């Protein structure tokens, strides 16, 4: 029976010294060629108010207008992000929601929560229910108008058929509470973060785990891409970004800095690649440079804790929405 | 015995809803348990870390016993069969009457069983509440460690509220160590570690009183202790000499290597086999620098003895929460009576309504609230052996006259308590006259009933024993006492009797060496009279000494007579039953108890004790005195002593006058000593019951808890204890001498 | 216990056998996206007012 | 059988030297004496008392321009004071609490420490100037020879000469069998004393950097020793409760300066600056003044709660500054 | 332990030769110095 472990043992030694033979420079040493940013200023545009209870999770529009807004009370408003207009107002017959999504499209709004299943609607009713997990729903993402791909805490993810009810691919290999993933540009293969301090890269056709990532001690609350998909960004609970790639199998950079004590919850990266933005429960939210790893910025406006945080599709705005029961778009 | 250990599913943590009923609030958080196994710290709805004190968790029920919500929104959100598996109330409170209700529906199944279990498993032990003095200032380091604002870190408003005695010398002390101290800044808490807490400890307060120790013992102008001047301070101070030197032989020196080693900071006196004046301020408050020794709190008794042969805790009218006139009668105090360690309860049963037949317990005639039978019983059967599965007395006060609600509560005792009951007698003791009663041994997690077989207040006027009710009662009959020498010829123990306090103050007085012989064989029961309507105490130590074993007490109200009761108690495990002395339950061996010379038979010993100092008694500027009683035999007792009351110079006053002599101590197996610190003011801080008969002897700390024997986190006393072996009209004569046991 | 313990061995296996291209040739990739596609990022460059979409 | 040979010719020297000290005894100083007046009722007042300090105080020392005092505190914090207008000049940090010395510069300049962690952290007048490190236990006293020369006292049997800029051990004092506890320099500051655990001081030169002159008597510790303003005698206050007095050109005992009503060690001693008055400190919270030609006391300085433990006169005897274990510091005149 | 016995008595054999300066003059010289220094104590 040990002799498993043993030869586990050797293989992983395996990955081990490769990586140490692959890490031959470093980020933090190729870029002092590349002039700083420096200062960025961001400033409070739209207030979107109206909502009752806490917010716990968001998603832009691909037209980069309209953004839903899932709070505590039961309630996927659908706003507009240049008018402040409530276009809809959707009750779910459920308290505790915690993902919302939005479409390529833009006709159908998932949701989910503790009630563990997915309420897909259509703009409004429910047009499909998706049962079939065991435990809670953490985070739900489209592919088109007829797939998801939705994270719950039993351990897994799920690929679903939207038309048929039916799980697909069914992604085990972890063994703690999957809390986030996020989706390539081109929707081929996706990450799911979990809260065993380790992200992997599972893909929507095979089924399986090609690569794993390995680096921080607590749980992994937000993975955003790189815009090119060939990075990405888990944020975790010990207040520490870090940078990855989907080449090397290697960590690149860390976003660590003292007075930053307290675990982050949702991150993003920009449009080019050269930012990256950050939400802390400190209340505020930390626009890192993806390079040189210093601050850029302090988006301070909120008065409790920063639970999303979204950039759009032609990269001008970010949208944050905290427990105060508001939205801020930032510009 | 076992140290309290936290398993890895507390510590990593599991999703809960932390619901509410009053204010109809939600949330969603994450309960976690420190490793230490201090606090219970869950993040709030504003970023906040919240607390809950391990330590004053009365009882964690789950499944059907938990409560359900009354309000039909918040059954909506919840989910409102098997859905209420995974509810869980904690309670909390100082006394039995005031507690506050914690409700968490767990997310996950089969996290509330484990949830529940391992919190009840925690807040019932006994090294965590007579835990050194180290450890209760490790706890309130971890309280104010946990206890971090929404960035992440220690507040500075946190450490002026803990040592919120003066402010001069906190903000002083935090400066003089490296840290941040102004009024509205924050500390990181990878930089206030436990060293940099310790050494701010240090500059917090001046210790002289331990200046004195070093000077006594000849730490003159080297700065350590030698191994042969730590070694011939304990096993000359710090050694009781009424111990046998063969079983509990006195330190070798490679003991003392060893807390040497464990005490010691310092790395050159490490290898050197010396201890310098940091590792003996740490050796005072060790775990083996106890004020009593660990057999002397768990369950080491000989627990075959017949029943009339223990003091059994005891309480009368557990009802009501308030005083007997114009109370509130209610089915909590069963659960937090039978958790604290009671063993006999009063059931006052009333007849039902022409409505329906339902029998329901309030006290007669007096306006108060009625609670059913049946949920107390329920109640009963719930918080029974919880604690300690040792058996209750069900006392019943009957009063239904119908035949057809006699017939009822004889199937509801039935169909509750199951085979907790005991309905038939025993195969060893028959009901004969001339044998003696079973053993707590023997009746382990049985439920006994007391009814009638075929100035008092309303327990006088009773009704008449039916047949279908005294199907029940077999082991312990109550009767109508006739005389001492009419129950002698008799001789069936399986019966007892039932005094009310003024007419057991008749043959206290009159008769007691009959009445000590009388408990030898059956038991007693004494209630206090019915003019008692504000719910006060009479002493139990007056009817402790004759021998009586089921002295009942109000729970509800807390003086020094209930004081005294649940400080005796928590000794033997908190199991309820206290063994009497070996003169109280021989057969031949008779002795008077209102002597005033010593006994052939029992040792007598004597104590003196002195006050050294104590530390961080108050909240504010002011004195203390400390109170020095002392209760048992009438001769024993003597609780004139008062120490004078200091200035408030700094947290810690030390006092500076002579010792208290008790040289002569006649049953020293029965009496307790009661040091309570107070304020100048009449303000009450802190208390604690120590037996003599098991006290130690040398400079100590005494940690003093509050008025309902909960362990307070900071303050605490330091003593000196010199306990060693003795070397050498009647109405008005025994009334005299009772004077100061009495009030 | 068991399958499992074939299953880790196997996913290990699966995983060493990989290309992995060195950390200077992906930094390298990296930083010349970021430059090449920051002339069309609006949030390092300032927005002209008139189409600012929320202004 | 052959350590017996040495063992005897070791005591057989033991004998020949206490047969020579016994041939220059002659007289005691109070029969040369005994015609001489008394000195009286030495009556004195608390001039400063000097608070601002969180622990006890190990150490204090006076300036050579007797107007400022250095008194290491307990909780790791020198503080440098102007004992004429009370003010705190100086307050200084230290890394480690446990401090059991300190210094002064003769300039005026440089400032000393010590403690339980080795080392002595020369400061600057403020900030580190240097840690010397080398000792393998506690340092118990150092002095300042000048600006560029430190010599210290640590409790591993070893006194040692250091160098202030390059930090390493220039001559090194062995020879001792106890914990070395105290330390005083001459006035000509080419010799100095070393008042070890076991009964004996010893006279070292700093140059030959060896004994020379080495003095039994006691049967305790050494706390305290202190030089008389000529360089040719001192007095050690022991634990015994008896401060002696020694002479360098006779190396013999002279007095014995012991008493009955007292059987507290000695803290701290210190002559005067006519050498006429033995100031002595006592574990009992009471400094005593001795007279130190009649070998009776004179005068009574009791105003400390917890003991005296450091205890020193300036250099043209205008004040005496004593410092104890209640965290308050006492300037007497 | 054996070279110790001969480092203990070459430092003996140190001590041996020195000055003998007798008790009375070096108390004469004593008394001398504070009858000199007796006019500069400001605490007598
Ligand atoms: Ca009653």
């Amino acid at each position: 029976l040990d002799q498993l472990r043993q030869e586990a043992e050797q293989l992983k030694n395996q990955i081990r010294d490769a990586r140490k033979a692959c890490a031959d420079a470093t980020l933090s040493q190729i870029t002092n060629n590349i002039d700083p940013v420096g200062r960025i200023q961001m400033r409070t545009r739209r207030t979107l108010r109206g909502h009752l209870a806490k917010i716990y999770a968001m998603h832009w529009g691909t037209d980069s207008r309209l953004l839903v807004s899932a709070s505590q009370d039961g309630k996927l408003i659908i706003w507009d992000s240049y008018t402040t207009n409530k276009v809809h107002a959707i009750p779910l017959r459920s308290s505790w929601v915690m993902t919302c999504a939005y479409a390529p499209s833009g006709n159908y709004v998932a949701c989910g929560g503790l009630d563990n299943i997915c309420s897909i609607y259509n703009l409004v009713r429910v047009s499909r229910e998706l049962a079939g997990h065991t435990g809670y729903l953490s985070c739900c993402r489209f592919l088109d108008d007829n797939q998801i791909v939705t994270s719950s805490g039993d351990t897994t993810c799920a690929l679903w058929d939207i038309e048929t009810g039916q799980q697909t691919t069914t992604f085990t290999g972890h063994t703690g509470d999957v809390m986030s993933l996020s989706l390539a540009p081109d929707t081929r293969l996706f990450v799911s973060g979990a809260c065993d301090a380790s992200a992997k890269l599972w893909d929507v056709r095979e089924g399986m785990c090609r690569q794993t990532f390995t680096g921080h001690e607590s749980d992994i609350n937000a993975i955003c891409f790189f815009p090119n998909g060939n990075a990405f960004a888990t944020g975790s609970d010990d207040a520490t970004c870090r940078l990855f790639d989907l080449r090397a199998d290697q960590e690149l950079m860390t976003y660590s800095h003292d007075n930053i004590i307290c675990g982050i919850t949702s991150v993003s990266f920009s449009k080019s690649g050269r930012l990256l933005l950050a939400g802390y429960d400190d209340f505020n939210c930390n626009v890192w440079d993806a390079l040189k790893a210093d601050r850029a910025g302090v988006l301070a406006g909120h008065d409790n804790r920063v639970s999303c945080l979204g950039v759009t599709d032609d990269g001008m705005a970010v949208a944050t929405g905290s427990w105060d029961s508001f939205l801020k778009i930032w510009n | 015995l076992e140290p309290p250990t936290v398993v890895e599913t507390l510590r990593r943590g599991s999703k809960f809803i932390k619901w509410d009923e009053e204010t109809s609030s939600r949330n969603l958080v994450t309960l976690r348990v420190d490793p230490n196994g201090f606090f219970l710290y869950w993040t709030g709805p504003n970023m906040e870390v919240d607390t809950l004190d391990i330590s004053s968790i009365r009882d964690t029920r789950t499944g059907r016993y938990a409560r359900l919500p009354k309000d039909p929104k918040i059954r909506e959100v919840l989910g409102f069969a098997r859905l209420e598996e995974k509810l869980m109330t904690v309670v909390s409170g100082p006394d039995p009457v005031n507690t506050v209700f914690l409700n968490f529906m767990a997310v996950q199944d089969d996290t509330a069983k484990v949830w529940s279990e391992e919190l009840f498993k925690l807040a019932m032990n006994i090294l965590a509440q007579n835990a050194s003095r180290n450890t209760f200032l490790r706890k309130a380091y971890t309280k104010l460690k946990l206890q971090v604002n929404q960035d992440g870190r220690i507040p500075v408003k946190n450490i002026l509220k803990m040592f919120s005695a003066d402010k001069k010398r906190v903000e002083t002390a935090l400066e003089s160590c490296g840290l941040k101290f102004n009024r509205s800044e924050s500390i990181r808490p990878d930089e206030f570690s436990l060293e940099i807490f310790e050494r701010f400890l240090n500059k917090l307060c001046l210790r002289p009183d331990i200046d004195k120790i070093l000077l006594e013992i000849g730490a003159k102008g080297k700065p350590y202790l030698t191994l042969e001047q730590l070694m011939d301070f304990i096993n000359q101070k710090q050694r009781d000499p009424r111990l046998n030197e063969v079983l509990y032989p006195p330190l070798r020196p490679s003991q003392a290597r060893l807390l040497i080693e464990k005490y010691e900071p310092n790395q050159q006196f490490l290898e050197r086999d010396q201890m310098s004046m940091e590792g003996f301020s740490r050796y005072l408050g060790g775990e083996e620098n106890g004020i009593l020794p660990l057999e002397a709190l768990d369950l080491s008794t000989d627990m075959t003895q017949p029943l009339s042969a223990y003091f059994i805790n005891s309480s009368h009218n557990t009802y009501l929460t308030a005083g007997q006139l114009a109370g509130t009668s209610s089915v909590e105090m069963y659960r937090q009576a039978l958790l604290w360690g009671c063993r006999c309860v009063e059931l006052d049963v009333w007849k039902g309504r022409p409505p329906e037949e339902e029998p329901f317990i309030t006290h007669g005639f007096t306006m108060t609230t009625e609670v059913p039978l049946r949920d107390v019983l329920e109640a009963i059967a719930e918080t029974a052996f919880k604690t300690s599965p040792y058996p209750v007395i069900l006392s019943f006060e009957n009063h239904v006259d119908s035949a057809k609600q006699q017939a009822k509560m004889a199937e509801y005792c039935r169909s509750i308590f199951g085979d907790a009951l005991l309905i038939e007698p025993l195969d060893k003791y028959p009901l004969a006259p001339g044998v003696p009663l079973p053993s707590p041994q023997d009746l382990m997690g049985r439920i006994l009933v007391k009814n009638k077989k075929r100035d008092e207040g309303t327990a006088s006027s009773e009704v008449n024993a039916t047949e279908e009710m005294s199907t029940l009662v077999n082991y312990i009959e109550p009767v109508k006492f006739k005389s001492f020498e009419a129950a002698r010829k008799r001789n069936k123990c399986f019966e007892m009797s039932s005094f009310v306090e003024t007419k057991a103050m008749e043959q206290l007085t009159k008769s007691p060496m009959e009445f000590v012989e009388y408990n030898k064989q059956q038991l007693s029961r004494i209630y206090p009279k019915g003019t008692r309507v504000d719910s006060s105490n009479y002493m139990p130590q007056l009817f402790w000494n004759v021998g009586c074993q089921l002295v009942a007490l109000n729970f509800q109200t807390l003086d020094v007579a209930m004081q005294l009761n649940a400080g005796v108690f928590e000794y033997n495990g908190r199991s309820g039953y206290l063994l009497k002395p070996e003169f109280m339950r021989r057969p031949d061996k008779s002795f008077d108890p209102f002597t005033e010379v010593i006994v052939d038979g029992i040792v007598a010993n004597a104590l003196r004790v002195k006050v050294i100092s104590g530390q961080f008694l108050s909240d504010r500027k002011v004195g203390i005195y400390v109170e020095v009683d002392m209760f048992g035999l009438p001769v024993d007792t003597r609780r004139k002593y008062r120490t004078r009351t200091s200035q408030g110079n700094s947290f810690n006053p030390v006092w500076d006058e002579e010792p208290f002599d008790f040289p002569k101590v006649v049953l020293p197996t029965l009496a307790s000593l009661r040091i309570a610190a107070f304020e100048e003011g009449g303000k009450f801080v802190g208390h604690r019951i120590l037996p003599v008969s098991a006290i130690r002897s040398g400079y100590h700390y005494v940690c003093l808890r509050n008025e309902a024997n909960q362990p307070l986190c900071l303050p605490a006393l330091l003593i000196y204890t010199e306990a060693s072996d003795y070397i050498p009209s009647l109405m008005d004569q025994r009334a005299r001498q009772l004077a100061a046991l009495i009030g | 216990s068991i399958a499992q313990a074939r299953k880790l061995v196997e996913q290990l296996k699966m995983e060493a056998n990989i290309d992995r291209i060195k950390v200077s040739k992906a930094a390298a990739d990296l930083m010349a996206y970021c430059e090449a596609h920051a002339k069309e990022d609006p949030l390092l460059t300032p927005v002209p007012a008139s189409e600012n979409p929320f202004r």
